[PDB]
RNA sequence: UUUGAUGGUAGUAUCUAGGACUACCAUGGUUGCAACGGGUAACGGGGAAUCAGGGUUCGAUUCCGGAGAGGGAGCCUGAGAAACGGCUACCACAUCUAAGGAAGGCAGCAGGCGCGUAAAUUACCCACUCCCAGCUCGGGGAGGUAGUGACGAAAAAUAACAAUACAGGACUCAUAUCCGAGGCCCUGUAAUUGGAAUGAGUACACUUUAAAUCCUUUAACAAGGACCAAUUGGAGGGCAAGUCUGGUGCCAGCAGCCGCGGUAAUUCCAGCUCCAAUAGCGUAUAUUAAAGUUGUUGCGGUUAAAACGUUCGUAGUUGAACU
């Protein structure tokens, strides 16, 4: 497989303790890569404990054979859970909360406008 | 004044309705322009045809 | 011939061509408001209507044939016009008081050929596209 | 929003539609380059007329005034980097002599025939649009790829292709699949 | 210009100038260089369509500005509103009512009726761009994102390489507007047959994204035409294209115009073919070019349309040389 992850546009910043990096991934024989096995071999790039890799952005070139994609390396495991647009941990699966469902929720906040303080209507019928 | 109108469709109850039954899906756009390219150059008589036509019978 | 060739006659020139454009028959046709007052079409390409009677227009001589037109009242402002139907068949396919779609004929409003006065042309009848039912690719519903 | 389809529209239909002495000038252009139809023909004629009017209205000014030169050299460089015109003819007059029948042979659908690989100019539309061609690393699936001048050194196969053998047909796989049935 | 019109003057009023409003004087102010009035199928501008130039037509429409939320008027709070996803009334429409009464404005996003030639989902989320709040975190049908989508732009399926079958000219050569051999630097028609490719689909997984789908990337499947089967128009001229065959007989009809048709039709209706542009193309209305038929560039006025019957004449337009 071996994926030949070669990295460019490399720059680090301790403004948010990160390593900005775009990586060139080659697709030699089979298909486009899956993200979770790039992790432990980009944890063979600098050995940065593969659950803190977060290499989430990719697009395969035309014809088949290449992929230039973004990889932001946090330094610590909870600086990875500090700044972090939270739907990126929705991909690196740790979070799924609160069905709303963004239509039933936006009629919750309008139905409970006709109560006064106590909200005695939410306890009876539902 | 006006006589009548019911003489409409006199041809359609008169023609003996012969049909085609066949004819062969042909070479379309990419290959149509090379079939008709050689028909500009298949024999190409190279003659003054004495006031003739390109695709008549004779 | 004529025109003032002095340096400060831009006042006269744009006055004149404004004055004299009102002799042109093509300018003044589109600048008088009669695409709504005189046009039984509502200043537009098509119109819909409901027919009244299927009639025979006597064609202008040298040609001599009754021409099988249809006199229709369009619903936009209730005016009653006469349209021509093409492609013989075309009146055993009408069956009077079906809703019709009507268009122009081609000479930018006024009449065209051997048919005197008739300026409009029937396009669809009862939604089923008269040019396509003439070649029997669509069938008019028996409902 | 925005203007999204910012047109710069090609595919100009001809002025007078039927007359033969221009209709059959362009018909054997489809013969010598096995094109699709007439819209590929006047597309480059549309492309030729814009660089002409550029070179026309540049020629209405004097050298050395910097209006003429500075859009001048950017015109001829984009031609010779493509390479339809070349390095002996590098001023504003020889571009006016350029007609279309050298522009329609700088396309990659004819470059694949000028090297002994296509075996037909009508096979060359099929081989390009079957993902069996490559320029310099890139697999290209269009006939109208205008090639650059130094890019001419690198049109080869891709070895991504089933020639020579990667899933080799796969009608070659079907060669030994028709036997068990 | 009574009932502010133009100015002076003192005031009031407003955040402030000001006839903005009041009181008193003055009689001004605009006008053929088009005022005033009317029309407008008029929101203005950036800009859009089309030409060699000069131009004509359009601009409801994503950007700036104005304007308004059924029709008018009024107004509260607020730094900011004459706010209507605030209130108050009248007018018009509608709503509930146990008949006392109570509330309503989708020219926000979707959706329904209606009018119509004429215009899509009662979908998903704030990851984006930014905005707002007490404000790293909430909210935002602003916004992004799928579903409809031939308005419009772009790249391009509908075959390709060979064999013999039958066949053409041409190349060598018997020969020369006759004629054989290698038929051939040829091409067609072959449900002859046998081969090489392949994306169209399809399907594991992948990438994709807020979560997705589609494309791209894709392990397995997938072409022999009988099918994965391209149609829209025309074949008198203008206008590239059968003096084809049956039908009808100034009929039916066709035709933008010219013209066709009256028991031989190059124009109808069909068969057999052919030609144009091609995932397109035909028709209708408008508009630009064509138009040297609106003429500044650039027309015409003896007879084709056109020098006032005549001369004065103000506005206007044009005006000798000289430093």
């Amino acid at each position: 497989t071996t994926a030949t992850i070669r990295t460019r546009k490399f720059m680090t910043n301790r403004l948010l303790a990160r390593k900005q990096m775009v990586c060139d991934v080659l697709h030699p024989g089979l298909s486009s890569v899956n993200k979770t096995e790039i992790r432990e071999k980009l944890a063979a790039m600098y050995k940065v404990t593969p659950d803190v890799v977060f290499a989430f952005g990719f697009r395969t070139n035309f014809g088949g054979g290449r992929s230039t994609g973004f990889a932001l390396i946090y330094d610590t495991l909870d600086f990875a859970k500090k700044f972090e647009p939270k739907y990126r941990l929705a991909r690196h699966g740790l979070f799924e909360q609160k069905k709303q469902t963004r239509k039933q929720r936006k009629e919750r906040r309008n139905r409970m406008k006709k109560v006064r303080g106590t909200a005695k209507a939410k306890i009876g019928t539902g | 004044v006006h006589g009548s109108l019911a003489r409409a469709g006199k041809v359609k109850g008169q023609t003996p309705k012969v049909e085609k039954q066949e004819k062969k899906k042909k070479k379309t756009g990419r290959a149509k322009r090379r079939i008709q390219y050689n028909r500009r150059f298949v024999n190409f008589v190279q003659g003054f045809g004495r006031r003739r036509g390109p695709n008549a019978n004779s | 011939m004529g025109k003032p060739r002095g340096l400060r006659t831009a006042r006269k020139h744009v006055n004149h061509r404004r004055d004299q454009r009102w002799a042109d028959k093509d300018y003044k046709k589109a600048h008088l408001g009669t695409r709504w007052k005189a046009n039984p079409f509502g200043g537009a390409s098509h119109a819909k209507g409901i027919v009244l009677e299927k009639v025979g227009v006597e064609a202008k001589q040298p040609n001599s044939a009754i021409r099988k037109c249809v006199r229709v009242q369009l619903i936009k402002n209730g005016k009653k016009i006469t349209a021509f139907v093409p492609r013989d068949g075309s009146l055993n396919y009408i069956e009077e008081n079906d809703e019709v779609l009507v268009a122009g004929f081609g000479r930018k409003g006024h009449a065209v050929g051997d048919i005197p006065g008739v300026r409009f042309k029937v396009v669809k009848v009862a939604n089923v596209s008269l040019l396509a039912l003439y070649k029997e690719k669509k069938e008019r519903p028996r409902s | 929003g925005r203007i999204p389809s910012v047109f710069s529209k090609t595919y100009v239909t001809p002025r007078r539609p039927y007359e033969k002495a221009r209709l059959d000038q362009e018909l054997k252009i489809i013969g010598e380059y096995g094109l699709r139809n007439k819209r590929e023909v006047w597309r480059v004629k549309y492309a030729l007329a814009k660089i002409r009017k550029a070179a026309r209205e540049l020629l209405t000014l004097d050298e050395k005034d910097e209006k003429r030169l500075f859009q001048g050299n950017a015109l001829l460089r984009r031609l010779v980097r493509i390479g339809v015109l070349d390095e002996s003819r590098m001023k504003l007059d020889y571009v006016l002599g350029l007609k279309i029948e050298d522009f329609l042979e700088r396309r990659l659908q004819t470059q694949v025939f000028k090297l002994g690989l296509a075996k037909s100019i009508h096979h060359a539309r099929v081989l390009i649009r079957q993902r069996h061609i490559r320029v310099r690393k890139q697999v290209v699936n269009i006939p109208s790829f205008v090639v650059r001048l130094d890019s001419q050194k690198h049109i080869d196969f891709s070895l991504k292709s089933p020639f020579g053998g990667g899933r080799p047909g796969r009608v070659k796989r079907k060669n030994l699949k028709k036997n068990q049935g």
